RNA sequence: GAGACCGAUAGCGCACAAGUAGAGUGAUCGAAAGAUGAAAAGCACUUUGAAAAGAGGGUUAAAUAGCACGUGAAAUUGUUGAAAGGGAAGCGCUUGUGACCAGACUUGCGCCCGGCGGAUCAUCCGGUGUUCUCACCGGUGCACUCCGCCGGGCUCAGGCCAG
RNA sequence: GGGACCGAGGACCGCGCUCUGCAAGGAUGCUGGCGUAAUGGUCACCAGCGACCCGUCUUGAAACACGGACCAAGGAGUCAA
RNA sequence: CGCGGGGUUAAGGUGCCGGAGUGGACGCUCAUCAGACUGGCGCUCAAGCGUCCCACCCAUACCCCGCCCUCAGGGUAGAAACGAUGCCCUGAGGAGUAGGCGGCCGUGGAGGUCAGUGACGAAGCCUAGGGCGUGAGCCCGGGUCGAACGGCCUCUAGUGCAGAUCUUGGUGGUAGUAGCAAAUAUCUAGCGAAACCACAGACCCGCACGUAGACGUAUAAGAAUAGGCUCCGGCCUCGUAUCCUAGCAGGCGAUUCCUCCGCCGGCCUCGAAGUGGCCGUCGGUAAUUCGCGUAUUGCAAAGACACGCGCGGGAUCAAAUCAGAUUUC
RNA sequence: AAACUUUCAACAACGGAUCUCUUGGUUCUGGCAUCGAUGAAGAACGCAGCGAAAUGCGAUAAGUAAUGUGAAUUGCAGAAUUCCGUGAAUCAUCGAAUCUUU
C-alpha cells in the first residue's frame, strides 16, 4: 500500500466516476471477484472526468492502480502501440494515451470467499465458499485468480 | 505513519548494469556525476566530446590540480580534467540502456539518467593495487502531465 | 476494575545511561560502562564537567524496583503452564512471550492469559485479527 | 577403540594441490587456501555488445542461494533524503524546534424481578474406583436449596493529571 | 496575614485534647480534563553554563619522554611437585 | 564528597561581563600611561583608599524531608499471613592510590532438571523501536536468516582487552600526489606509490505550504544646570505628565452628534539614511438615551473562497559566459 | 545562489567477523610384530580417448592371473561387452605372475 501523496508526479482525483478496467479474470472464482469488484462502482461512468480504476489480474495478484489519461497525439519519437498478439494496433496509429496517477498503489490476494458475513454469520455446511490455502500455490504455474 | 517515495513503475525506466570494470574509480565516479541528472542525449554528446577533445570534466572531491583552463567556467570548478576511458564505459552502459528502452518499449527522445551510482570492485591482486568499480545506472521517462477536468455539481 | 496494584509512584534517580568514557570517539570502544583505572583520569577523579561515575545512590525504590510504566513487574513465558503460574499474581506481573515462541503458542498464552486477567506486553506480535 | 580436548588466525606446518607452491649456491626455510542447492534443476531462448559485462525471460521453496556461490559484522566507499558549518571538532547538565516512533485503566463486580436449563437439590434408584468415606458415571424429576444463560432495574468501585 | 517546597506510612493498638469527635503515632475532600492522543522516547540542530588527550614511567610536584592511522579476530599469574 | 527537593550560610562579592547595592555616613586623592581589599571593558563628590551601618548573592558546607546502600541496636514458634540464608521496627554513616574482603554479570564445555524453545522458524546479524537493572548486563518488538538453542542447581576452564614501536587479516588520509624509475626540458592521455598519521593549528499545464520575541509595543528642538520657561497674569524637586481607553476578539435597530478615524484624487511639502499638512469624495463613528442577542464553552487548562511565497516541464522578453550551447528575477 | 565539509537514515558496495557444520588434528587405551643382495627406503622416466593434479601400475604398464560377490562403470564419448552367467565392476579378497633407469 502507498498513498497518491508517496507517487511521485502524482495527481489530484476528482468527484467524477471512474471506469473499471478488470483484466485477466477466467477462472470462476476470477470471475466472482470481478463481478464483486464491479458492483462497488456505479455502472454509468461520468466520461467528461478521464478517470480509469484499474483492477488487474497477473499470476493470483490482483495489482490495483488509479489513473487520469488523455488521448493524445504521439511525438515523432515515439512508437506505435503494439496490440496483443499482433503488433499495429489498427486504428489508432500515431494515438497515444497519457496517463497520470491520482490514486494509491495497492496489490490484493483473495484468501475467503464466505457465505455470510464472515464465518459467524455462515451456518450450513455451505459455510465457506472458497479458502486460501499455501499449498494450492505447491507449484508456481498453478493460479486460482 | 509515513510512508516512503514508492519507486517508478518498471514499465516506465531501464536500468543497466556493469561490475568489475577495470577503470579507475575515482575517474568514472567523478565522469558519473557530472552527467547525473541529465538528458540522455546530451550525455551522448558530452561523452563522445570528452572522447574526442573539446569538453572538460570538473572534479569537486576527489580533485586533483592537473589542469586550468576556461572549459571550468561553465562548471564554477577551477579544476578540470578529462578522463578518456571512464568516458568509454559510460558510453557503453548508455547504449546498454538505450537498448533496453528500446526492447521495453520506452520512448527514446525523452530518457533522462535517474541515476547513476558507482561503487568500488574488488581490488586485483598482483605494492601496486588497481581500482576497479561498479557502475549502475537507471533512466527514466519524462514526467507526463494531464490536465484535469472540471467537478461536476451535485 | 483491572490494573496494577495501589503502588507508591515510580521515581527514577537517572533516566539517562552511563556511557563510558571516551566511548563515543573510538569505535573500538563500546559504550558499556567501564570504570575508569587511571590515576590522573578527571572523569575517575570526579572533576567538574565531566562524566558521572554509577553509585549506589542512584538505586530505585525497593517498593518499585523491576516495575514497568504501568506498575507490573515482567515475567518471561515460553508456554501455557508459565502463565498459570500467574494465577494469583495477576495485578503484581505481567507475561513477557519469549522471542523464540511460535506463533499458535502465543495465541494459546494469549487467550489464557485474557482469561487470567494477566496483561501481554507482546500480545501484537506475529499473529493477526481474523473476521 | 575412545575422550568434561580443538573447531578453519583454533587443532599437526598441512581438514583443500602440503613438506605442495615459493625462497636460498647449499645446508635448509616453508605458506595461504574448507561450506551453492535436497537435487545442477549450474540460467534455455530473445536482445545490447568484444566484457570474468547487461536487460528481458527461465530453474528453484528461495537466485538480495548464480560455481565472485550458507549467514554476511566493523573499518572504508557510492547513490538518494534531511540538517548544520567556513578564526578546530568531540563531551557533561538543562530546556526548545523539526522529523520519526510508541500508545495511557488488561477498563469490573454486586444486588432486585421475570423466563429457561442444569445440578453438589431429592433422606430417589443402579453402577465404578477408593486413602473406606470420599470422589466419578447412568436414569429419573423441580416441592425446597444452589448454580449458570436471556430480558429489564439499581447501586458501587475504578488509572493518570491540574485547580 | 501572604508565599514556596513536600504528603514518607498504610486495618486497630500510643500519648493526648478544646472530649456527641479532634489540627492527637506522616493527605484527604470537591470540581474539571484525558484516546485523530494524555504522556513519553530516538535522532539532528540551535541556545545558556561547565569541561586541558588517553595509557605507562619519573619527579615534592609539575614539565619532558614512551605508545596511539582505523577496524575485526587472537593476546599474558597457568599446570605439576 | 551517596542520588534529589526546599531553606540558610562560609570564604569571596553586589557598575557590566556575573548572581547580588551605580546602597548609606564621614574625609582624602587628579597620577604625561594614578589606584583598585583590578582579568577585560572601563571608572574620578569612584566602579580608588581608611573606618562604620543596613540589605542582598551562592559551595558537594549546615538544617528539614524523600530515596539507595552499609553498619549497629531491637523484635519474630505449642510458628508466621515473605526462602528464620525470611520478615518487621529504629538510629548513625557514605572521599580515596597501593592493598585486603564480599557480592554479582558474562563466555566455552560436563552431570541433573525445566515432561523447556524450535522448519507454523533455532542460532547469528542489522535496527533515527519498547522496557528492567546504580552497573557489568538482561528481556521484548521490526527486518534478515535457515538448524539448532536456552534458563536454573552444581562441576570444569585455553573464560572477559584500548594500548604491549603487540600478532594475522582487511581498509584509509596523504593522493589520482610525487613520478613514467626494479616489478607490473614542458603540456596532455594511460599507469601510479612511499615516509608520516591521537585529534587540529510576463503567461500555459501539474504540485505544495501559510519573528533574540506586538498586545496602546502613542509622545522630535535646543541650550544651561551659580538657571531656564512664559499667555507677560505668571511658572519650575517630582514623565507620580499628556493623548487615548464603553459595544459578540466588540453585533442589530433606534434616539442623537457633525466630533474622530481610515481610503482614494487636487494643492503643496519632505534628500540625511525621504514624508507630512490642507481641501474634496466615500465608509465607519455612544458626546446623550434605550429595546434587542452574548448562556449547557456549564469553577482556569478536519468545510468552502480569496491573497501570497515556491517548485517540475513548455516558450516569452532583456542580458551574461563560452551564427550555436548553457545560465539568470 | 551553486560547490565543498560534517552528522543521521534507507539502499547498494568493500571485506570476511559471528553463528552453525566437519571424510581433519590432538591426547589416552588395547591386540599384534612384519624392510633389504630372492635387491629395501628414497630418486627418475614412462603407461588413460579427452589427464590438468592426485592416485594406481611398469613395455603383461589407471594393470594380468586366481578366489569371492553378483549386474555394473559413470564428467563426457564408445562397445554387436556381459544378464538363468566360469560372469559386469574406477568391486572386494589375494596364495600365481610381470615388475623400465637408478
Amino acid at each position: 500500500y502507498a498513498p497518491g501523496k508517496a507517487i511521485p508526479g502524482h495527481g489530484r482525483a476528482t468527484n467524477h466516476y471512474p471506469e473499471l478496467l478488470l483484466n485477466n479474470f477466467k477462472t470462476p472464482l476470477g470471475l466472482l471477484a470481478a463481478k464483486s469488484m464491479h458492483i462497488l462502482f456505479p455502472s454509468k461512468p461520468e466520461l467528461a472526468g478521464r478517470q480509469v480504476v484499474t483492477l488487474h489480474n497477473q499470476r493470483d495478484y490482483i495489482f490495483f492502480r488509479r489513473h487520469r489519461y488523455v488521448f493524445r497525439e504521439a511525438r515523432p519519437t515515439e512508437k506505435n502501440v503494439v496490440g496483443a498478439d499482433g503488433k499495429e494496433m489498427e486504428g489508432v496509429k500515431g494515438i497515444r494515451a497519457g496517463l497520470q496517477e491520482i490514486g494509491p498503489r495497492m496489490t490484493l490476494k483473495l484468501r475467503r470467499v464466505d457465505k455470510g458475513v464472515g464465518r459467524a454469520g455462515s451456518e450450513g455446511p455451505d459455510a465457506v465458499k472458497w479458502e486460501w490455502k499455501a499449498k494450492m500455490e505447491k507449484k508456481r504455474t498453478r493460479f486460482n485468480l | 505513519v509515513r510512508y516512503a517515495a514508492t519507486e517508478i513503475a518498471p514499465t516506465k525506466s531501464a536500468r543497466a548494469r556493469g561490475s568489475y570494470l577495470r577503470v579507475s574509480f575515482k575517474n568514472t565516479r567523478e565522469t558519473a556525476q557530472a552527467i547525473n541528472g541529465w538528458k540522455l542525449q546530451r550525455a551522448l554528446t558530452f561523452l563522445q566530446n570528452v572522447i574526442d577533445k573539446k569538453e572538460a570534466v570538473p572534479m569537486r572531491r576527489y580533485a586533483g590540480s592537473t589542469g586550468r583552463t576556461a572549459q571550468g567556467k561553465q562548471w564554477g570548478v577551477s579544476r578540470a580534467r578529462w578522463p578518456v576511458k571512464s568516458a568509454q564505459f559510460l558510453i557503453g552502459l548508455l547504449k546498454n540502456a538505450e537498448a533496453n528502452a528500446d526492447a521495453k518499449g520506452l520512448d527514446t527522445g525523452n530518457l533522462i539518467i535517474k541515476h547513476i551510482q558507482v561503487n568500488q570492485a574488488p581490488k586485483q591482486r598482483r605494492p601496486y593495487m588497481s581500482n576497479p568499480c561498479h557502475i549502475e545506472l537507471i533512466l527514466t521517462e519524462a514526467e507526463e502531465t494531464v490536465q484535469k477536468s472540471e467537478a461536476v455539481v451535485r | 476494575m483491572v490494573a496494577a496494584k495501589k503502588h507508591v509512584p515510580i521515581v527514577k534517580k537517572r533516566t539517562k545511561r552511563f556511557m563510558r568514557h571516551q566511548s563515543d570517539r573510538f569505535k573500538c570502544l563500546d559504550s558499556a560502562w567501564r570504570k575508569p583505572k587511571g590515576i590522573d583520569n578527571r572523569v575517575r577523579r570526579r572533576f567538574k564537567g565531566n562524566l558521572a561515575m554509577p553509585s549506589i545512590g542512584y538505586g530505585s525504590n525497593k517498593k518499585t524496583k523491576h516495575m514497568m510504566p504501568s506498575g507490573h513487574k515482567a515475567f518471561l513465558v515460553h508456554n501455557v503452564k508459565d502463565v498459570e503460574l500467574l494465577l494469583m499474581h495477576n495485578r503484581t506481573y505481567a507475561a513477557e512471550i519469549a522471542h523464540n515462541v511460535s506463533s499458535r503458542k502465543r495465541i494459546d498464552i494469549i487467550t489464557r492469559a485474557k482469561q487470567l486477567g494477566v496483561k501481554v506486553t507482546n500480545a501484537k506480535a506475529k499473529v493477526t485479527t481474523e473476521v
